[PDB]
């Protein structure tokens, strides 16, 4: 993610199927994060699909997806888009800590 | 430091898909190398350069200039021509 | 904090400054400009007001400076204070230095406006100075008056021609 | 580790090398690369431990100067920000499309300008305005005030030109009263200097229309 | 000793900070450790900190900051000995267990972590002593933990391991946990097992035959979940173990009969359609014996294989109504399987895919028993069938009869709910979407019950009642009800200031569906005295109120922008522009969309100088959200309208607001994308003092206007303005601080495709070697990003000369 450092992509040869985003992360690039002007839909490998992991959000990935994610136009110019899954993995110091002082 | 080590992680992740993608100490041989194999690449590639090529040579077949240019790709290619 | 003061921005072409180092530059940070040091806030420049290394670039400064810059004579009479305030300080504090003259060019002021006289400066610690303009080029000075005794005390001028009647209180000036 | 006056020699440029070229791991590459035809060096404040942006340029800097063009715009008057707006919406368009079509801001910058820590545009920018403007056979009036030179008489230097000659670098410079007839000794001038369509001209210039 | 008993201290005090400290001390305090890790002696450390994760006392508040100081120091040193790794594991390995997923990935974040760091040869030493263990506890620990390694490792390096501990003859117990790390190599590798399933079946086959069922047992489960997270190919692997599973089928009963079915049944998918069909109809034999047994572990695989067979080809959708279905709905359909969850789950999602190969109208026949029963919480189950049956059935199939009796059959159900649940909601709007003009008759008595609902004293009741008007909404305007949609409408105007903010949320939704559909003339109240009773509602606080009526009042700035006067949306400009203080997004996002809809209404400068004004103040969201929105009021109104304005506002001396107008200036060049073309030159000034002003965040924010500004109006043909732009950054490239430094790349990155990578590469040659092992540590930064985006793109453009490096290519000089 752009602004959240510890969060590791995936990075593997996307395959044919969408990712996904909960409401909450909807219409944002799984990029830069931008609300603005999307482009392509994003493509996640298959070792991202299987089962219950295939719903969540690629951003988050602890809510289900519902509506498809896609690429911003800047982040199609750069390339950034082709680079591959961008589907994050870990759920990453701020999500935990929160977490935890509320219980 | 966090983030500094995420850096680390995409610089090993971009060199395997896209190859030649230098660090710091990167050895002049070792540079050098991803340039002649990206203009090796690039003549073939395209179909106006690679007639080009093969017309300036007076290579026999388009073909021949092709595998010419992918055998360059190795090391050992100056060496199998002078041994001829 | 500020004690009210308005601290000029940087840019404003110069009300006599409290100091007058600190400003505000383009942006609103605090600066001094002196020392090059920028700071969040009040609380921080009187730090450094109050600190070691705006004490020496004044002393740089002050350094800087000082390397550049049968006839009728004049005589003056500066009176003082008729034990009034002087009865509250009494620490030997200086108490013994007597009131100090210096030839100031005009060259130099807080407003930098007009100059090209000179100026007889005469200072004493707790009284504000006091200056004398010198159109005529030179009146008085003398060629070696004494028969050359040297105790510098501050200078040629302060020894050679002046008086400091500290019994009354009286600065005599010649 | 080669001495530079050896690294000089292969050069063809030898003044850019350094004496800090000389330690790089592959000094003979780095002198080639360095003196290849087109290749701009690295920024010079490497080395500073100041962080590249430090005070003493910018203490005194000014805050910003709306350009000219949008100045025309009057919002410096409706919003005073040293120390509703009635605007007109064809008048602002208009500034950017038909009246601004092709301003360019006055200097820029060129290829291989970078921009080190003390340089400040705001003097060369002047510098070009300047010198387009001054003139030799022409004096300002402030210049005339500070000269005490009215209108219509001659420059001192006048008697001297008549003894050494005229300006060695204006053999073209005319001056009322030596090679110019003295009539010409007018107002602020007492000289002067007295010696298409690129396949692409558009023929037409239309801006894009708001309405 | 006294000197170096300082720093015995100072660990002391800094592990005392984390555990129990201010929000600000810990955070100081793990900066201290990150940094300063590797002087001090791991030793040290894990000595000193390990073994406060053993007492009972610590929380979990507590625990995970110190868990948190494991995994960020043994990310840095890297070289850890034995002792350690076995301490280490002792306190991470039983996280995997533990309740919540949270705390269950922090615990394998620590191992895959430790994995890489301890070295191969090093854990898998640890593992043998553990698993040969006689503990229960400890064997399902180091199962689940072992194959954690595998995954971070590779299965292939730690599979000898494995088979070693299955085949063993040695222990039993070895041969029943080296099986269980089948299961969680299965399970972490999800589909990717595959490629690793011929060496794993070493060990499940011949581990299968063992004397000791439970072990017996355990195989029959890791291949149901080697043969599922494989899915279509595998078989080929799994004929191999086909043999022996049916005679443990044809006699052994008892919890053996349990697991070999799910084995069985999870792999008939995967068959071929010529013994798919053999199998199932063997299986189906024993399910229809099974269908009496108490156990739970076998109703759990009578569901599966169910859940398994539709799929086949070979049985018929006749076959299935004719025999299986009349005997599935009224043995797993009893109230008591309602009551506990884990099996209302699957019999649910069995009788979902049941409903693909049965006719939709088959099994929406025999959920009409269940949906008119008295029990309520079976009631709701057989809501779920429907629904998600309903998604998965189109409604064409249903007689009229059916389609009157499922209607009663949920409103009764809807009538009745006690917990608030969505289900009723989605469902009861799934049926409506599918038949909509068919509704027509059945919305007449629906639409009195919500009226009779919205005056019911359970604040419950008033949600149900409304959230269901914002479901029939686009049903009704299908029947043409309208004047029933002003019967509903007037109605939601009057409960409008009501109390309860879960009510009153979604009164406005309701409100907000009626509002888009009909006609704007029509509306009762109508708009314009709506509008005035708003706008104190967006004072309410809360947020269900905050945000339905955002979206509510933006829905008429776009529709019915014409009625309020125009002083009436200066008074929400300054509403809203207060209320984006709130903690949530979803608010601050809608807040600002709706200054849009409000400048297309009434003006721009009437609302830019209510926004500007609001840069002045401290707090940063309204910094950030007020420099949104003056982005987004230019791409409505035009730049040209803001840009003077904005570019004004620049010169007042705070730098807040400095930086509140470069960052407005970057949002409103990404939201007008191409445009941006005929304002750049006037930016360019406005940039220089930026990227040349003393201070950081000047430089990042205007390098972020860059970088927006320079993929969009590249081939323009400015380019004489990006050579200035550039000129200016480049030397920022030596710079530190993460988020200054991200942002210069990102606009050197743009600029590369404003310049083209010839013209911008001649800046970055030259300290690509160089001497200084930080100039060139920085250049190369630059270079391996234009790298990326350009391969062949750069390959004319190399600094390169047949003397320059020995090979060259010769037939670049090569002239025809």
């Amino acid at each position: 993610s752009r602004h959240q450092f510890d969060l590791i992509m995936c990075l593997k040869q996307p395959g044919v199927q969408t990712g996904l985003l909960c409401e909450k992360c909807d219409g944002k690039c799984p990029i830069c994060d931008s609300y603005v002007r999307p482009k392509r839909k994003v493509r996640v490998c298959e070792n991202c699909s299987f089962g219950k992991q295939a719903k969540n959000c690629i951003i988050c990935n602890l809510n289900v997806g519902v509506n498809d994610a896609f690429y911003c136009w800047e982040c199609c110019r750069l390339g950034k888009d082709k680079d591959g899954c961008p589907r994050i993995l870990n759920l990453g110091s701020n999500r935990l800590d929160r977490h935890f002082e509320k219980k | 430091m966090a983030e500094k080590q995420r850096q680390l992680k995409l610089q090993k992740i971009y060199k395997q898909k896209y190859i030649g993608l230098g660090d710091e100490s990167t050895t002049r041989e070792q540079w050098q190398r991803n340039v002649r194999n990206d203009t090796l690449n690039t003549l073939q590639g395209h179909s106006a350069s690679l007639e080009y090529v093969s017309l300036s040579r007076g290579d026999l077949s388009i073909r021949d200039t092709r595998i010419h240019l992918l055998k360059s790709m190795s090391p050992g290619y100056k060496a199998y021509l002078r041994e001829e | 904090l500020s004690k009210g003061e308005n601290v000029p921005y940087t840019f404003q072409d110069e009300q006599v400054r409290s100091n007058p180092y600190i400003y505000k530059n383009h942006s609103g940070k605090l600066v001094c400009k002196l020392c090059n040091t920028m700071h969040m806030s009040w609380s921080s420049v009187e730090r450094h007001l109050g600190g070691k290394k705006h004490g020496l670039n004044v002393l740089r400064r002050g350094i800087s400076i000082e390397k550049s810059s049968g006839s009728v004579g004049l005589a003056i009479q500066v009176n003082y204070s008729s034990e009034v305030k002087e009865n509250s300080v009494d620490s030997d504090d200086k108490a013994k230095v007597p009131p100090l003259i210096r030839i100031v060019s005009g060259l130099e002021l807080s407003d930098t406006k007009q100059k090209g006289k000179k100026f007889l400066v005469i200072a004493y610690e707790p009284f504000e100075n006091i200056a004398i303009e010198l159109p005529p080029n030179e009146i008085l000075f003398s060629e070696n008056n004494d028969m050359d005794n040297n105790n510098d005390g501050v200078d040629e001028l302060n020894k050679k021609c002046t008086f400091w009647d500290a019994i009354s209180k009286l600065y005599y000036v010649q | 580790k080669p001495s530079l006056s050896q690294l000089k020699s292969q050069v063809p440029y030898p003044q850019i090398i350094e004496w800090y070229d000389c330690d790089a791991r592959y000094p003979g590459l780095l002198a080639s690369i360095k003196c290849t035809k087109n290749v701009i060096p690295v920024p010079s404040h490497w080395q500073s431990k100041k962080e590249y942006l430090s005070g003493r340029s910018l203490l005194g800097k000014r805050p910003f100067e709306l350009p000219d063009i949008i100045k025309k715009t009057n919002i410096e008057q409706m919003r005073s920000t040293l120390p509703a707006l009635d605007l007109d919406y064809k008048k602002l368009h208009d500034v950017f499309f038909k009246i601004g079509a092709n301003w360019k801001p006055d200097h820029l910058l060129c290829f291989g300008d970078v921009y080190y820590e003390n340089r400040n545009l705001f003097e060369e920018t002047n510098w070009k305005r300047m010198v387009d403007h001054k003139r030799p056979g022409r004096i300002s009036q402030e210049l005339r005030a500070i000269m005490n030179l009215p209108e219509g008489q001659l420059p001192p230097w006048c008697m001297k030109m008549k003894d050494i000659g005229l300006p060695t670098g204006y053999p073209d410079l005319k001056i009322a009263g030596l090679n110019w007839d003295i009539t010409n000794l007018k107002g602020d001038v007492y000289g002067k200097i007295i010696p298409r369509n690129y396949f692409g001209a558009l023929i037409s210039f239309e801006t894009p229309e708001f309405e | 000793l006294n000197k170096d008993e300082k720093k015995e201290r100072t660990l002391s005090m800094l592990l005392l900070k984390i555990k129990n400290g201010n929000t600000a001390s810990r955070r100081t305090s793990m900066r201290i450790l990150t940094d300063k890790a590797v002087t001090f002696g791991p030793e040290m450390i894990f000595n000193r900190l390990l073994p406060i994760l053993l007492d009972r006392s610590l929380e979990d508040q507590e625990r995970h900051l110190m868990i948190k100081t494991i995994d960020r120091v043994l990310y840095q040193l890297g070289d850890l000995t034995k002792p350690y790794v076995h301490k280490i594991l002792v306190v991470a390995a039983p996280l995997l267990i533990d309740e919540d997923p949270m705390v269950r990935s922090t615990g394998q974040e620590i191992i895959t972590n430790l994995s890489t760091v301890a070295g191969l040869k090093t854990i898998l030493t640890v593992m043998r002593p553990d698993i040969e263990n006689e503990d229960e506890y400890v064997r399902n620990v180091t199962s689940r933990a072992a194959a954690v390694v595998a995954k971070a490792l590779g299965v292939n390096q730690l599979l000898p391991f494995i088979n070693a501990a299955c085949h063993s003859r040695k222990s039993w117990k070895a041969r029943h946990t080296g099986i269980k790390i089948v299961q969680q190599i299965g399970i972490l590798l999800g589909i990717g097992v595959l490629n690793h399933l011929t060496g794993l079946m070493s060990c499940i086959k011949d581990c299968l035959m063992d004397d000791h069922v439970p072990v017996r047992i355990v195989t029959a489960h890791t291949l149901s979940t080697l043969a599922e997270n494989s899915y279509p190919y595998g078989i080929e692997v799994f004929n191999v173990v086909l043999e022996p599973l049916w005679k443990g089928i044809r006699s052994h009963r008892g919890k053996v009969l349990s697991s070999f079915l799910k084995a069985v049944g999870s792999m008939i998918p995967l068959m071929d359609p010529e013994y798919a069909g053999y199998y199932t109809t063997e299986a189906m034999r024993i399910i229809r014996r099974e269908f009496d047994s108490p156990d739970d572990e076998m109703k759990k695989t009578i569901l599966l294989v169910l859940q398994k067979c539709s799929a086949v080809e070979s049985i018929t959708p006749k076959f299935l109504r004719e025999e299986i279905a009349p005997e599935f709905f009224q043995k797993f359909w009893v109230r008591r399987v309602a009551l506990d969850r884990p099996l209302n789950k699957v019999v649910t999602y069995t009788t979902v895919t049941l409903a693909k190969k049965l006719g939709c109208s088959y099994t929406i026949d025999k959920l009409l028993t269940p949906l008119r029963d008295e029990a309520e919480p079976f009631r709701t189950m057989a809501v779920h069938a429907v629904t998600r049956t309903v998604n998965l059935l189109g409604t064409a199939d249903l007689d009229e009869r059916l389609e009157t009796r499922l209607i009663d059959a949920l409103l009764i159900a809807f009538q009745e709910q006690t917990n608030s649940d969505s289900i009723i909601f989605k469902g009861f709007g799934a049926v409506t979407v599918s038949l909509d003009i068919r509704m027509k008759p059945f919305l007449a008595p629906i639409v009195s019950t919500i009226l009779n609902h919205l005056k019911h004293k359970t604040p419950l009741v008033r949600q149900h009642a409304a959230d269901l008007c914002a479901i029939l909404i686009p049903v009704i305007k299908n029947c043409h009800e309208f004047e029933m949609l002003n019967k509903l409408n007037i109605i939601l105007y009057e409960s409008l200031g009501e109390v309860y903010p879960e009510v009153l949320g979604s009164i406005i939704n309701a409100m907000y569906c009626i509002t888009s559909v009909m006609d704007l003339d029509k509306l009762q109240p109508p708009i314009n005295q709506i509008l005035p009773t708003l706008t104190p509602i967006l004072r309410n606080k809360h947020r269900k109120v905050e945000v339905n009526t955002i979206k509510f009042v933006g829905l008429i700035g776009k529709l019915a922008p014409t009625y309020a006067p125009p002083k009436e949306w200066m008074r929400i400009c300054f509403e809203l522009l207060e209320l984006l203080k709130s903690t949530n997004k979803e608010i601050r996002r809608s807040a600002n969309a709706t200054f849009g809809f409000i400048a297309e209404a009434i003006g721009p400068h009437d609302v830019l100088v209510a926004l500007l004004n609001n840069l002045k103040v401290q707090e940063r969201q309204l910094r950030v959200c007020t420099a949104v929105a003056i982005g987004i009021v230019a791409k409505v109104c035009g730049p040209y309208n803001v840009l003077p304005v904005i570019m004004n506002e620049y010169t007042t001396p705070e730098t807040n607001v400095q930086n509140g107008v470069l960052k407005a200036m970057s949002f409103m060049f990404e939201y007008i994308g191409n445009m941006s073309k005929d304002y750049i030159y006037f930016i360019t000034p406005l940039l220089e003092d930026a990227l040349t002003d003393r201070d950081l965040v000047h430089r990042q924010t205007a390098s972020n206007v860059i970088t927006h500004l320079a993929l969009n109006c590249s081939g323009t043909g400015h380019e004489d303005a990006f050579i200035h732009l550039m000129n200016l950054l480049i030397p920022n490239i030596f710079e530190t601080s993460p988020h200054a430094i991200m942002r210069i790349l990102e606009g050197l990155e743009a600029l590369s495709q404003a310049l083209g990578p010839g013209l911008f590469m001649n800046y970055i040659w030259a300290g690509l070697f160089h001497p200084a092992k930080n100039v060139r540590k920085a250049f190369w930064r630059v270079y391996n990003n234009m790298y990326v985006m350009y391969q062949d793109a750069m390959v004319p453009f190399y600094p390169v000369t047949p003397d320059n490096n020995e090979e060259y290519i010769e037939e670049l000089d090569l002239v025809l």
